[PDB]
RNA sequence: AAGCUAAGUUGAUAAUAAAUAAAUAUUGAAUACAUAUUAAAUAUGAAGUUGUUUUAAUAAGAUAAUUAAUCUGAUAAUUUU
């Protein structure tokens, strides 16, 4: 009771409806913005809900494939524009992770609201398609579409890629097909140049782009450490 | 060669004399503290668990003390320092973590970059032990006493039913809005201010504790571990000192 | 004029003799007890959580002392509860008897 | 379940020692005796004193480092002992 969870100055029953609430939006929408502690708890359960989701596809068990089900359909309010939601979280959701071990979900600290000076972030899904047919984008991941902007930047500047930014987009295709990322990484690529005043080379981006890949893919003091004497 | 050097008269001509033993010198206090023979070992309390002695089958509460790389890095003489006691370090610790003076000292005595450093001090020459030199649980004996020093888990701020066993008010009687309070602090004009020392909330714990006599219950080399009789002050992964106990020497 | 020549020395840094595994000390104690205490898992095998026939609540059971060690008289009682704990050593018994 | 807790567990009630209080003495004049000394010398003597033990503070001293590709700190992040 004491020092499980966050209590979020909320009784219990509200704060589990709450919560709740919040999985089943990240679900819907992908990526969410709130307060900093929400967000913190509401991982907390989503992350539960995909692995639960994840074990459900797998174990050959009827009786654990049921529970674990059951325990899904707990976990969530299937209402409104979360009528669907169960199927999505099969069909849809779970698979992209069916490989990952945990860290479904990703907290990233945006500046604290003026109104209220609440420490706010967003919440959002790992790897979430970017492109979806008869649409053009998704409402994504923002860390990539960050990283894309960031890339173009420099780019631009003709400087080198900062070593953090290699290492983020290491992180963002260990569990990425290559051709996969690149395709993605095109299509971030015009819509920033769009929303952007820069202007837009397709050959010469793709192979700027082929060029970042291989990189990423592909890899390559004043104390000195001597034995006891 | 000489330099311009006078002397007063008043000075040349003064007689030698030897100062006296003043009590609150040094090595007076030395010779006055009832301090352990031997040296101790820093330990990390780990977690506590139940002894079963085999014959008697009795179940005796038991705290696992830890003693990884346990070694002396230097000692201390009246001499140079005016009390006997050595310096023991406590377990390995990354370089990242350990400032580049630290680093400089421990290479300066053939150690590594220690997690915990603690004097123990002892009665005479004879108590020291060869610096660089490492320690085991063998150190003790099973049966044999020792006294433990650790740091009290902390309570925050505590209230004065807490701290001190205070009473209290009554539960219901009248008896408003009050019912944990302290009560009179004092006495009228005739203080007209509160005692010094007068028991009040506030901080509980997080203090240095000695805990003396308490039985060695097993040494066990091959797992790093003593095995101590009862409960020793402080949480899991807190660093404790064990010395031989000096009123059941 | 001298000029002071710093020469920041690089400072050797010497490994730990020992070689322990801090975290997992605790498991390792708790084993050595437990092999200490029932040779060949017998005690064990009966509050085994993946032994089928084990003791269950609503079991009659006969405690019988060892003479040797002790001079208690030998128990039978109805089992209320078994209290497995985080550590296996310090598993217990409840039971009853008008 | 953890944690917190006592009705639970564990431990302590700090020695050894120094000088003493009341008191108890040795020798021994001043005062041919007597007198433990409100004389010179020499002794016993208390849960009291000094001290010890315990905690907190302070920081003499000691070890090391020296304008720095990872010197010592702070700001910042994830946190709980
Ligand atoms: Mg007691």
């Amino acid at each position: 009771t004491v020092g499980i969870a966050r209590k979020l100055s909320r009784d219990k029953a509200h704060r589990d409806a709450l919560l709740k609430n919040l999985a089943c939006q990240l679900f819907q929408h992908e990526s969410i913005v709130s307060t900093h502690a929400k967000c913190k708890e509401a991982s907390r359960v989503a992350e539960r809900i995909i692995t639960w989701t994840k074990r459900a596809i797998t174990t050959s068990n009827s009786v654990a494939q049921a529970e674990l089900k059951s325990q899904i359909q707990s976990q969530l309010f299937l209402a409104g524009d979360n009528r669907k939601l169960m199927k999505r979280l099969f069909s849809e959701i779970a698979p992209r992770y069916l490989e990952r071990p945990g860290g479904y979900t990703r907290v990233l600290r945006l500046e604290p609201r003026a109104n209220d000076s609440a420490p706010q972030s967003v919440l959002e899904l790992v790897d979430s398609p970017v492109m979806s047919e008869s649409h053009t984008v998704n409402r994504g991941n923002l860390k990539m579409w960050l990283l894309v902007k960031s890339v173009i930047n420099d780019d631009a500047n003709q400087l080198p890629h900062n070593p953090l930014t290699l290492q983020n987009l290491h992180k963002v295709a260990k569990f990425k097909a290559e051709a996969q990322l690149h395709g993605e990484i095109m299509l971030i690529k015009q819509v920033l140049l769009k929303e952007m005043s820069l202007p837009y080379d397709e050959a010469l981006e793709n192979e700027r782009t082929q060029a970042l890949l291989k990189e990423v893919y592909s890899s390559s003091s004043s104390y000195v450490m001597v034995p006891r004497p | 060669s000489t330099r311009p050097f006078l002397v007063a008269p008043s000075i040349a001509n003064s007689i030698t004399t030897e100062a006296p033993a003043i009590n609150h010198s040094p090595e007076l206090a030395n010779a006055r503290k009832w301090l352990p023979k031997r040296c101790g070992l820093i330990t990390r309390k780990k977690g506590m668990m139940p002894y079963f002695d085999k014959s008697t089958g009795e179940r005796s509460a038991a705290t696992i003390l830890e003693v990884n790389n346990v070694e002396v890095i230097m000692h201390r003489t009246s001499e140079v320092n005016g009390y006997f006691a050595c310096q023991v370090g406590y377990g390995s610790r990354h370089l990242s973590k350990v400032s580049r003076q630290m680093l400089g000292h421990f290479a300066s005595k053939v150690v590594n970059p220690k997690e915990h450093v603690a004097e123990f001090r002892v009665k005479d020459e004879k108590g020291l032990i060869p610096p660089g030199t490492l320690l085991k649980p063998s150190f003790f004996k099973e049966g044999q006493y020792v006294d433990v020093r650790s740091v009290s888990k902390g309570k925050g701020f505590t209230g004065v039913m807490k701290r001190y066993g205070f009473k209290g008010l009554r539960a219901s009687h009248g008896t408003s809005i009050m019912h944990r309070h302290g009560g009179s602090y004092g006495q009228n004009q005739d203080p007209g201010r509160v005692l010094p020392g007068r028991k009040m909330p506030g901080h509980m714990g997080n203090e240095h504790v000695t805990i003396q006599n308490v039985k060695v219950l097993k040494v066990d080399d091959e797992n790093n571990v003593i095995w101590v009789k009862g409960s020793v002050a402080g949480p899991k992964n807190s660093f404790v000192k064990i010395q031989d106990a000096i009123k059941k020497t | 004029y001298m000029v002071p020549a710093t020469k920041r020395k690089t400072i050797p840094v010497y490994p730990p003799v020992q070689r322990i595994a801090s975290s997992q000390i605790m498991k390792q104690v708790a084993l050595s007890e437990i092999e200490s205490l029932d040779p060949g898992a017998v005690k064990r095998k009966l509050i085994s959580k993946k032994n089928k026939d084990r003791l269950k609540a609503g079991d009659v059971v006969r405690i019988v002392y060892d003479s040797s060690k002790c001079s208690y008289d030998t128990f039978v009682g109805y089992i209320l509860s078994i209290d497995r704990k985080q550590l296996v050593q310090d598993a217990s018994l409840l039971l009853r008897n008008q």
